[PDB]
């Protein structure tokens, strides 16, 4: 069509120019004594984030602070070379941006675009709920960024609250690809969060993209409820209850939010919105998105619904505290053979 | 109510990956 063939044409620029950094990975972009550390905004089993500022310019950045040893520890090298190398090569205004990345006798290093607004689980737990124009106006933004994933052929496979962060704007930013995966057919990795996992990865299928469209339901249904779908004390009990096609919605939620969600969290295959002929557009085109203008979130002209508190470069009130430790540099260079892509 | 059980749950906070 018009609209149509826009889209189209925009997509095959954007596989043309992610398969030229795909192919030829930019490395080596800055070193550690180019930045300042200010404050630890996270910490995880084989690294930390650090806000940082660069001495140069006085820009702030978050830095990804990996331990090589550890990553090797818990069989982690294919996943964190394999995030890096998609973070220098997508674009697109809801991802975050890789700034910089090197590594050292010890560490390895992602420096990102930082994010002041913080992630999007602390403001729900803290409003409690969204109303649904304010999921709708988060909704529309995964909508546009896992179309353009998957155009690409990557499942994300770990949408939750957690991994979407808050710009000055009010827009998300999507941050962690640590389980992404360039998958033309099908995988079957059993990886995830188990509130947002679709039935065919607890059932041990090969599965597809599909699964992102399933998270999708998840997520609108917790920002729009306040707590997720399916819940229990176990994981295990989450996953029965995941595989039963059983879901109860708070009486508050629109008819129309009822039908998109019965078709996201359909644990049918050949029924899941998403997974069908037309695609994107079945979701695009659906009654809950008719005041959705698609174009103008690309763009980023909507008026944001919320816009977080921010006092300032460098202000860290939207992450949470942590024990700061040393940055320690070896004197030997440690697991050197595994990394030489980075 | 189905918040009373999603607060008793214990699955509140930060969620890991499996
Ligand atoms: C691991 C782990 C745990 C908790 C976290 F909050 C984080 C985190 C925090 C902030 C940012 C950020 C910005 N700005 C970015 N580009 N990636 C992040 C990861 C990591």
């Amino acid at each position: 069509g018009s609209e149509q063939e826009s889209v189209k044409e925009f997509l095959a620029k954007a596989k043309e120019e992610f398969l030229k950094k795909w192919e030829s990975p930019s490395q080596n972009t800055a070193q550690l004594d180019h930045f300042d550390r200010i404050k630890t905004l996270g910490t995880g089993s084989f690294g930390r984030v650090m806000l940082v500022k660069h001495k140069e310019t006085g820009n702030h950045y978050a830095m990804k602070i990996l331990d090589k040893q550890k990553v090797v520890k818990l069989k982690q090298i294919e996943h964190t070379l394999n995030e890096k190398r998609i973070l220098q090569a997508v674009n697109f205004p809801f991802l975050v941006k890789l700034e910089f990345s090197f590594k050292d006798n010890s560490n390895l290093y992602m420096v990102m675009e930082y994010v002041p607004g913080g992630e999007m689980f602390s403001h729900l737990r803290r409003i409690g709920r969204f109303s649904e124009p304010h999921a709708r106006f988060y909704a529309a933004q995964i909508v546009l960024t896992f179309e353009y994933l998957h155009s690409l052929d990557l499942i994300y496979r770990d949408l939750k609250p957690e991994n979407l962060l808050i710009d000055q704007q009010g827009y998300i930013q999507v941050t962690d690809f640590g389980f992404a995966k360039r998958v033309k057919g099908r995988t079957w990795t059993l990886c995830g969060t188990p509130e947002y996992l679709a039935p065919e990865i607890i059932l041990s299928k090969g599965y597809n993209k599909a699964v992102d469209w399933w998270a999708l339901g998840v997520l609108i249904y917790e920002m729009a409820a306040g707590y997720p779908p399916f819940f229990a004390d176990q994981p295990i009990q989450i996953y029965e209850k995941i595989v039963s096609g059983k879901v109860r919605f708070p009486s508050h939620f629109s008819s129309d939010l009822k039908d998109l969600l019965r078709n996201l969290l359909q644990v049918d295959l050949t029924k899941r919105f998403g997974n069908l002929k037309n695609g994107v557009n079945d979701i695009k085109n659906h009654k809950w998105f008719a005041t959705t203008d698609w174009i103008a979130i690309y763009q980023r002209k909507v008026e944001a619904p919320f816009i977080p508190k921010f006092k300032g470069p460098g202000d860290t009130s939207n992450f949470d505290d942590y024990e700061e430790e040393e940055i320690r540099v070896s004197i030997n260079e440690k697991c050197g053979k595994e990394f030489t892509e980075f | 109510t189905t918040y009373a059980d999603f607060i008793a749950s214990g699955r509140t906070g930060r969620r890991n990956a499996i």
